[PDB]
């Protein structure tokens, strides 16, 4: 069934599972025409596939060519990406593979469900939860590579850097949704919050600073400062 | 035209054939249904007054023999039978008739409305659907699942209805995903009609046995056999336009058919509201849609 508030836990259990979040794979900008009408100019996009419990980021990059010639691209985009997502299990060996794909948007169900006909052992489940992956392109290191791509590509990182070495799968996927709970409500805050000290640096192979327990601490703080407010001055409170 | 006498009627119940009915008191000196028309098949259909729970009943095809009803107390039934003696039968008719205990199938004649509703059944379609091949008659009721039902328990009675599923390796072609999905011209042309059906008759002669057994059994795996069959027609953009002139005849006359009272339970608004407003087929179902609109507004 649908994963949502009470059955939180069962993302950091023993059983394989990938989130896929299609809210980035078709990217548009919307300019004026020299007649004065609009048109849209695709950028490239990426595909969101991420295992919550190990932290592995599979990040299929998908190229402003996929679009070309083509029509009704945000249709097109979510059977993109239930192709790419089967691409990628049945290259993973049987003993690697899922068992459960959580959508984040409820129309990607039947184009998965369609393109995984192959593997009917695989749970097909979407969610109740507002997850924030639409901002990991608000990652500075991931906005960059999907921008830099000239051709299909698979990207990958580690969403969680070298925190499962000193917390639980539970607690890194947590301070994972803090964050990018915080860079979708105010980008430019959280971004400053994550910088604001220069001694702190990011590792070359990491997305974010290299911050000791306690300086974890209080930028977690910060950022829920940050979203509360954010929620007042938006909803005057 | 051909006859059905009755046994006897034991025990009040209210008879159907076709789409006529008739209350009989219990033990009222009723002895069948005379005047039935040659060249079509026919139901024979019964709710008894006390428990209307098991609507039940007989297709047959009078042209493949001699058949009548009689109560069975055990098995607390009206079962119909065939006669093998055919002057035993003709005798009892022709009594029957003398004594004039029988009822009249009351066809109008300006009425097209039975061969509009069967056009495309036959027996032996039935009769793959209804497994019971001793008895050249098929007996249906409210509570019979079908095939696929038992697919998500009594295989010997089930509704044997061609399993359509449009998320299935066999709608789907491997690398058509998006195509084959969104576009059901090939599942619907080449394997249904090309390689299940044969034809296109014998998909509406399915199509037309699944409406009637919802509409007079209330039968709940055959309503979801109908919308289907239909859905997988609306949802291709390439039919045969001789097919989707037929269609329309075909649903028209069946929702002219079906009682106002029944629509809430055997339609189904997400079939309807696509083939008649979404689908590819949104223009070509001008009779359906505009008896649709003028008797179940509210459905839309
Ligand atoms: C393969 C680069 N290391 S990683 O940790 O970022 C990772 C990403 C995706 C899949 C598996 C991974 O590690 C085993
Ligand atoms: C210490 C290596 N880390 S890395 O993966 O970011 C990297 C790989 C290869 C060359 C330079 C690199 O980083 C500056």
């Amino acid at each position: 069934g649908a994963m949502n508030s009470s059955n939180y836990a069962e993302l950091f259990n023993n059983d394989i599972k990938l989130f896929v979040d299609d809210t980035n794979v078709y990217r548009v900008t919307v300019h004026k025409t020299f007649e004065g009408n609009v048109a849209t100019k695709a950028i490239n996009g990426c595909i969101f596939t991420l295992n919550p419990k190990t932290g592995h980021l599979f990040l299929k990059i998908i190229h402003t060519s996929v679009w070309a010639g083509q029509k009704r691209l945000s249709q097109l985009a979510k059977w993109k990406t239930a192709e790419e997502v089967s691409a990628l299990v049945r290259s993973l060996p049987k003993e690697e593979q899922p068992k459960q794909i959580i959508v984040t948007r409820k129309a990607m169900l039947d184009p998965l469900e369609v393109h995984m006909l192959d593997f009917p052992n695989i749970a097909i489940r979407p969610t109740e939860l507002r997850l924030p992956f639409s901002a990991a392109m608000s990652i500075d290191k991931l906005s960059d590579v999907v921008m830099k791509a000239t051709e299909p590509q698979m990207v990958l990182f580690n969403i969680y850097d070298d925190w499962l070495d000193r917390i639980s799968s539970y607690t890194a996927f947590s301070r994972l949704t803090l964050l990018l709970r915080a860079l979708k409500t105010n980008e430019e805050s959280a971004k400053m919050i994550l910088l604001s000290d220069p001694t702190i640096t990011i590792k070359s192979y990491h997305l974010w600073p290299s911050f000791t327990d306690e300086q974890w601490i209080t930028i977690e703080s910060q950022m829920r400062d940050l979203i509360l407010t954010e929620y007042g001055r938006k909803y005057n409170v | 035209m051909n006859t059905v006498p009755f046994t006897s009627a034991p025990i009040e119940v209210t008879i159907g054939i076709d789409q006529y009915s008739f209350n009989v008191k219990e033990n009222q000196p009723f002895h069948g249904i005379k005047d039935i028309p040659i060249g079509h098949v026919h139901v024979i259909h019964f709710q008894h007054a006390d428990n209307s729970s098991m609507r039940y009943g007989y297709w047959f095809d009078c042209r493949m023999g001699n058949f009548y009803i009689q109560y069975d107390p055990k098995d607390g039934l009206y079962k119909m039978m065939e006669e093998r003696d055919g002057a035993k039968f003709e005798n009892i008719v022709h009594n029957f008739k003398e004594r004039q205990m029988m009822v009249s199938y009351p066809k109008i004649d300006e009425d097209d409305t039975w061969y509009n509703l069967t056009e495309f059944v036959q027996m032996d379609k039935i009769r793959k659907i209804v497994r019971k091949d001793e008895n050249q008659f098929s007996y249906v009721d409210s509570s019979m699942t079908t095939v696929q039902e038992n697919e998500l328990s009594d295989p010997a009675h089930s509704l044997n209805y061609t399993v359509i599923n449009f998320k299935s390796r066999e709608a789907i072609r491997p690398g058509h995903e998006m195509e084959d999905f969104l576009d059901k011209s090939y599942y619907l042309n080449t394997v249904m009609l090309q390689g299940i059906f044969k034809n296109s008759s014998n998909y509406f002669g399915e199509l037309q046995f699944a409406f009637l057994n919802a509409m007079f059994f209330g039968n709940y795996g055959s309503s979801l056999q109908w919308h289907a069959m239909i859905e997988l027609i609306c949802s291709s953009a390439t039919v045969p336009k001789h097919m989707l002139d037929k269609l329309d005849e075909i649903l028209y006359y069946q929702i002219k058919t079906l009682p106002e009272q029944y629509s809430d339970i055997l339609l189904n608004e997400r079939v309807w509201n696509i083939c008649l407003y979404s689908s590819f087929q949104k223009n070509s179902l001008h009779n359906t849609e505009k008896i649709m609109e003028n008797k179940y507004p509210e459905l839309l």
